[PDB]
């Protein structure tokens, strides 16, 4: 799929991300913090569509990311990232997705998510994210 | 601690 | 280094890259 | 003066201040790096006119600050940032302004200044950096 | 279990760990780099014995973990870490212990694991790992 | 606010 | 990269 | 004179340093804190003597430096470090040697000094200071 790569920012303010139950993890976007100030990051579309949107507004700064989850598996071939789940230190938000595969979990002690960088081609081929203090 | 990401920050210099 | 500012990347999960 | 704080960012472009040969540091804005993107920081105007501008554009990201000097110093009853001088692994640009009065050096053997905060009146009251790796 | 938490350091020269192919990970201990100076971590023991012991010698500073993963699992009635493997930028060690129960994975992009928390009581109960660039 | 140094902290996996 | 931690180191101050 | 290099730690408990009032800083030695526990650092020794100890014994963690500065100054020929004061969130250590030469100071808005290094011969050469979060 098509690389993309946010980068690192202050905080997070919201994320809209889009899913399929028989498929995986479609479109995403960040509406980050920059110093004080929204900045909304680039919109990572999928090839195709068909896509339930998710708008996930957080109530920055009080509410954050404490722990991000979800799993990753097979689909037409493909290794992707097949659902997602965003637990923060007021709400849990998910499963967005199947909740179908190998499951990985991100729990966060002491520090703060604030980037993400990852591939899209049909559906959300992998992420990764930036964590600072 | 909040959302706020933290940098190391030196200084000032100049008025107290 | 380089006039680039860095910080700590986990991932990526999905798909292998290295 | 009036207080500004443009926050941390990914690296250092080019930064445009003027001064007086006679006084001290007057305008100062910084072009910053945001993720492989120019971001345009807020241009911090001095009160008064009348001082001579300066443009300096780093060869980023190759070129980068290694050491940042001055003096303090009164100017009428205030005290302010008489002079700037900045010194990057390519070249040394500066001083500008006053190179009397009372000196500060900032050497940096590891690390990068990606931000500033200060205030500025008629000139420069006073500043400081933002640091990180 | 019995908690610690080594706290963190400079990076790691060696990890030792047992574990017993039919229950979980047993003894973990971890020798540190501390500025250049090998520090030898409190070794963290499992109440019982019984376990099969193993030592991974990294070659520091050139050879550092790239990922962590593992399994966790019941185990007489407990939640444990069942199972753990590491993978540096030159071999995979293990996977050590029984890979049954739920996967996790942590890989690192950018950064390094310099420090070791959790508890362990007949098997290691928990963990958590410190993170820096 | 402390002097204490701090870092990221990732986990814990195992129980909760 | 190598596997040994890194801080921002401000200096020197003295002889050069 | 012969370098040295502490490295970085976790705090700073106590700094141990001799002067003499007609030339400069000539012992220096740190207590840092590592992980919660006390670690003596090396002794760096001038080599000569006649210097007048002082023991900055700080109130760990609640206490901690927040600005340091000094004089650098010629003595016999040499460029050397020939004051130093200490100022605290709880008091000002100092000045201790002598306040003549070029002064520096490092004032810190938001983190912490968590390790030194340089060089000592008759007096302290020159020094860096590690910084963290
Ligand atoms: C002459 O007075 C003006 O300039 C000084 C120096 O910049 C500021 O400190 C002050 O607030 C502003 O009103
Ligand atoms: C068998 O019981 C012991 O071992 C388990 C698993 O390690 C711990 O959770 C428990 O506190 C300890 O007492
Ligand atoms: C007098 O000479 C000695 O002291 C000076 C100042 O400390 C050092 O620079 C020098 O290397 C050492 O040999
Ligand atoms: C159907 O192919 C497309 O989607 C998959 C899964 O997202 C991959 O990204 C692939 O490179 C892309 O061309």
């Amino acid at each position: 799929g098509k690389a993309f790569d946010d980068g690192a920012f202050t905080g997070i303010r919201e994320i809209n991300l889009s899913y399929n139950k028989e498929t995986a993890i479609g479109d995403f976007q960040v509406v980050y913090d920059l110093n004080g100030s929204p900045y909304v990051g680039q919109n990572h579309k999928s090839f195709i569509t068909g896509f339930t949107p998710v708008k996930i507004s957080l109530d920055f700064p009080s509410e954050y990311i404490m722990e991000v989850s979800g799993y990753t598996g097979n689909v037409s071939g493909y290794v992707v990232v097949r659902s997602l789940t965003f637990k923060t230190n007021k709400k849990t938000y998910g499963p967005y997705g199947v909740t179908s595969g190998t499951p990985f979990n991100l729990p966060i002690e002491n520090g703060l998510i604030v980037g993400f960088k990852g591939s899209i081609g049909y559906w959300l081929d992998y992420f990764s994210m930036y964590l600072s203090l | 601690q909040s959302g706020i990401s933290q940098t190391v920050i030196v200084g000032p210099w100049g008025a107290k």
